């Protein structure tokens, strides 16, 4: 009766950062030793929680957010951060309580030609609220003239494609990111350790 | 159509503040990335700051903590406060419309920011009389600070065959410029040649008549 | 399953640069944020800063913001604490602590690194006898005027250990140290048995075996 | 900059009795989103680095004996050591990790309370070997006593001395929980030979009247 | 910090030829390169974005290439107005950086300079400073040597030279050499000559006047 962490981390494919997948985890006993004893992750930054102490307490719900970004944008997955990813694709609250986990995936997400399947939002009139998911494909209106759904002058497609190629530098290489969010509301606790 | 017109450039002492404005037409400033790019006199282009469509601001290391980028949508103008200025900051600052923090598809005419502890001085215009086919004459704009200086001949009527050389910094710390024209050896006394020298930083306008 | 091992003891003159080390080994250290805690002699624990080795994100205490620089090298799993110009006020033992995140308790600690910043030069100790005088008799040795502090005093070459009191070193106004070690023996074995104190000062390589007996 | 002040500074509890330490916080250290106070307790035995005992104000670290209990909420926090083994003689700190910078308490020393034992006062005249070098050191020793409080005064020819005496105190002995104090009087040979009687006056709780040990040059 | 090293520093090609410009990179930036053209007295204009795509309003004679570190800008069917300083900009990693530039000249026939000399005006002479101006008008190539000889003695230290950009008409340069002297040191001499050495001159041309 263990929680399905492997379905998220070890997934064959990952979603684009703008359409970041979220897996609600509840009513299961979670063993996190497979995570903090691992050696594959490049970054593992925990805010407000201690991964070693993960197999000791209880929570109401745990969220696993999956997406792919660049190496230069892994820094943007952190509370109080600013950037294209943190403002328009995936935002963490300042009071974030959880862990952000990333690892290099230049072998799974980089093709000889540009993968061009992972996308991110390039234009947005306002920043994203924390844990907000915007998957709109509406033509961005950069001027006062309406776009009517056709790209052109002052009318840009809000999404851009990551050019993941194996010959690029480490910063340009894709990184698969799984964000662990721990929710403890005044409700029966369903997620616990051993 | 897109227009980018800048203002606010001029002479400022080191440590003194200055604010550059950039009114925009053709697009909504609030919905676009906008950047400030400065070019040092005789050097290359350098990116200074950028403001995202969502309001986020980023700055270069050389201008952090001193420069501030802001926008006023009600006036469709992009601003750049500079505060603690330095002599190294002296450059022609360009207003550019950024396309997703990647490239600048539209640029403003640019404004010149001169940082020095020098004093604004008006120019003195002197005639270059023609010698005794074709003939050559001109005016000498000397001992002014800071540039720019605009030179016109016959209030803009005389255009063809006019060469205005770039200013040269003298050992005194003051600029000097020369403008010459090519006219036939005839029509010397029949036509009156006057050079219009304008130095806006000093608010000096001198119309100097040239004749043998 | 992770342990922190720090660098060795440092003895430096004022104005010298210093860079102590802290390496962690075991399962993990990708979750561990490594901080630095100062403990001046006889004082409490002072938090200096913290750094995440993976991205070298550093947070400084306001009291230590510009006085010290905290760096790391994720290649070797080793954090650093660097001083550009040492002062006598920096004479303290420095621990590196590790917790599995920011705003988390520190569960793995290093053994500590002792830093002594003084203008005093290395000098061997002078040993003098505390001769017994008029059912229990007290005697000992006096270890005086040495620097740096690491000093080991034994009795009968580690054989006599019951009733032995080695007092903590006291820093004299001369910039040197002085230590006294005393033992408790019956007033009968003073003449039958011979007591010798073994004073060793490794930094000066000075070794003194001093015999003590009533005058 | 959350301030943490803890009381008492020093605590004396007998073997098997209960030791209580209070920790007062300036601001609250409670995370509402998780409902856990971000306060910790640490133990530091002499000569050893601190060891984490209790985290989140209630949960003890793995391997900590069940006799260490954390309690409190908001700005008031208490550490309770039910029973007291001799292996617990250390200094205990309360530290917060609610917000950077992390801040510790001033420290609370825990000693084993024992019966009032009078010191054994011994005085040692400077050795003739040291007298050759030109400096005379007189050592007064208080071998076994409790409590640690003790007044030591140097009186040479019934005249008080200032600025030439230094004291050193040992840690609590692991078996009888007694303290040892040494007061060393340092003088030049010229100053040493200008006087006759060198007395060491000791005031202690276990002494009805002050005890004086003296010798003549 | 990633440095873009353009090459060559400058070029000189006749109209109708093909101009190739190279932009190097410290690190790979994928296809995240842009090209700009900045005519004298004007702002840069976007030419190529994405290292291959052509900006709106740009003629087809411009084209971009290069993949990750070496980039090439090719301009065919060169026109007199298609010549300025060309910059390359990367946007792969922050901060964005430009290149030092690559000037482009419109070559033409060799034109002999027209030499004119102007004595200092009497109005300027009142202030106590005399300025002697020598003019080289409508010459090509740009390279030229100007020597100030006062009473047949070579002068050095008071001459400053200024050269205009290539003229839109005749594609010719113009150079000004000014000699600055005090009224005293000016009237301590008689003959003020300006000697010009240029490719289009068989022998150096000297223009002189007497105070
Ligand atoms: C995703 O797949 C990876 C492998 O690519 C899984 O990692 C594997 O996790 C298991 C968990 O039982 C490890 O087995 C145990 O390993 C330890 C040594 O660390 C040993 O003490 C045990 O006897 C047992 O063999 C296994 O070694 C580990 N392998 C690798 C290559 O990391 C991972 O568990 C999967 N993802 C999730 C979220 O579980």
């Amino acid at each position: 009766n263990l929680c399905p962490f492997g379905e998220v981390f070890n997934a064959t494919r990952f979603a684009s950062v703008y359409a970041w997948n979220r897996k609600r985890i509840s009513n299961c006993v979670a063993d996190y030793s497979v995570l903090y004893n691992s050696a594959s992750f490049s970054t593992f930054k925990c805010y407000g929680v201690s991964p070693t102490k993960l197999n000791d307490l209880c929570f109401t719900n745990v969220y696993a957010d999956s997406f792919v970004i660049r190496g230069d944008e892994v820094r943007q997955i952190a509370p109080g951060q600013t950037g294209k990813i943190a403002d328009y694709n995936y935002k963490l609250p300042d009071d974030f309580t959880g862990c952000v986990i990333a690892w290099n995936s230049n072998n799974l997400d980089s093709k000889v030609g540009g993968n061009y399947n992972y996308l991110y939002r390039l234009f947005r009139k306002s920043n994203l609220k924390p844990f907000e998911r915007d998957i709109s494909t509406e033509i961005y209106q950069a001027g006062s003239t309406p776009c009517n759904g056709v790209e052109g002058f002052n009318c840009y497609f809000p999404l851009q494609s990551y050019g993941f190629q194996p010959t690029n530098g480490v910063g340009y290489q894709p990184y698969r990111v799984v964000v662990l969010s721990f929710e403890l509301l005044h409700a029966p606790a369903t997620v616990c350790g051993p | 159509q897109v227009q980018l017109v800048e203002s606010g450039g001029g002479l400022i002492q080191p440590g003194g503040s200055l604010r550059l404005s950039c009114a925009a037409s053709g697009f909504t400033v609030s919905s676009n990335y906008m950047s400030w790019v400065r070019q040092a006199p005789g050097k290359g282009l350098e990116w200074v700051s950028v403001i995202y469509s969502g309001g986020s601001t980023f700055y270069a290391d050389s201008v952090k903590g001193r420069f501030t980028i802001s926008r006023d949508n009600s006036k469709s103008t992009l601003y750049l406060q500079m505060n603690s200025l330095r002599v190294e900051d002296t450059a022609v600052y360009y207003c550019a419309r950024d396309f997703g923090d990647f490239y600048f598809d539209y640029w403003g005419q640019g404004t010149l920011v001169t940082v020095s502890s020098a004093s604004t001085k008006g120019p003195s215009v002197f005639p270059l009389a023609p010698s005794s086919g074709t003939a050559a004459l001109g005016c000498l704009v000397k001992d002014y600070f800071p540039e720019p200086v605009t030179v016109s001949w016959n209030s803009g009527a005389l255009t063809s065959g006019v060469h205005t050389f770039p200013a040269v910094l003298q050992s005194s710390g003051l600029y000097s410029l020369s403008s010459v024209v090519t006219v036939p050896s005839s029509s010397l006394g029949t036509q009156t040649y006057i050079c219009n020298v304008n130095h806006k930083p000093s608010n000096t306008k001198v119309d100097k008549k040239v004749e043998p | 399953q992770m342990q922190l091992v720090q660098s060795g003891t440092e003895v430096k003159k004022p104005g010298e640069s210093l860079k102590i080390s802290c390496k962690g080994s075991g399962y993990g250290f990708i979750t561990y944020w490594i901080g630095w805690v100062r403990q001046m002699p006889g004082k409490g624990l002072e938090w200096m800063g913290i750094i995440y080795p993976g991205d070298s994100e550093t947070r400084y205490s306001p009291s230590f913001q510009g006085q010290v620089t905290i760096s790391a090298d994720k290649s070797i799993n080793t954090a650093y604490l660097q001083w550009s110009s040492l002062k006598a006020s920096d004479t303290a033992i420095y621990y590196c602590a590790g917790g599995s995140g920011i705003f988390t308790p520190m569960d793995v600690w290093g053994q500590g690194t002792t830093v002594a910043v003084s203008s005093a030069s290395t000098k061997g100790p002078s040993v003098f006898p505390l001769a017994p005088s008029s059912g229990t008799a007290a005697l000992g040795c006096l270890v005086k005027d040495y620097f740096p502090e690491p000093v080991t005093v034994s009795w009968n070459s580690g054989a006599l250990t019951s009733g032995v009191h080695t007092f903590p070193a006291v820093l004299q106004s001369s910039g040197l140290y002085s230590l006294s070690s005393v033992v408790t023996v019956p007033s009968s074995s003073l003449g039958t048995q011979t007591y010798i104190c073994n004073v060793n000062h490794k930094p000066s390589n000075t070794k003194v075996d001093k015999k003590v007996e009533p005058k | 900059d959350i301030q943490l002040t803890q009381s008492p500074d020093s605590l004396a509890v007998s073997l098997g009795e209960r030791a209580t330490i209070n920790c007062k916080s300036s601001q609250s250290v409670l995370y509402s989103s998780i409902n856990k106070n971000y306060l910790a307790w640490y133990q530091q035995k002499p000569g050893q680095p601190p060891k984490l005992l209790i985290y989140w104000t209630s949960t003890r670290e793995s391997g900590v004996p069940d006799r260490f209990s954390g309690s409190g909420s908001g700005t008031d926090f208490t550490l309770t050591i039910s029973s007291l083994q001799a292996e617990d003689v250390a200094v205990y700190y309360c530290q917060q990790y609610y917000s950077t910078p992390y801040t510790f308490g001033q420290g609370t020393k825990v000693e084993i309370k024992r019966t009032v034992a009078a010191p054994s006062v011994f005085i040692f005249p400077p050795s003739d070997e040291q007298l050759k070098s030109g400096t005379a050191s007189v050592v007064c020793l208080l071998n076994n006593f409790y409590p640690r409080e003790a007044k030591v005064q140097w009186k040479v020819d019934n005249a008080l001395q200032s600025g030439n005496s230094q004291e050193s105190v040992t840690e609590q002995d692991s078996k009888d929980s007694t303290y040892s104090l040494s007061s060393t009087l340092t003088l030049s040979k010229a100053d040493y030979e200008k006087h006759k009687v060198y007395a060491c006056e000791v005031t202690h709780q276990g002494l009805s009247s002050p005890v004086t040990k003296s010798f003549n040059r």
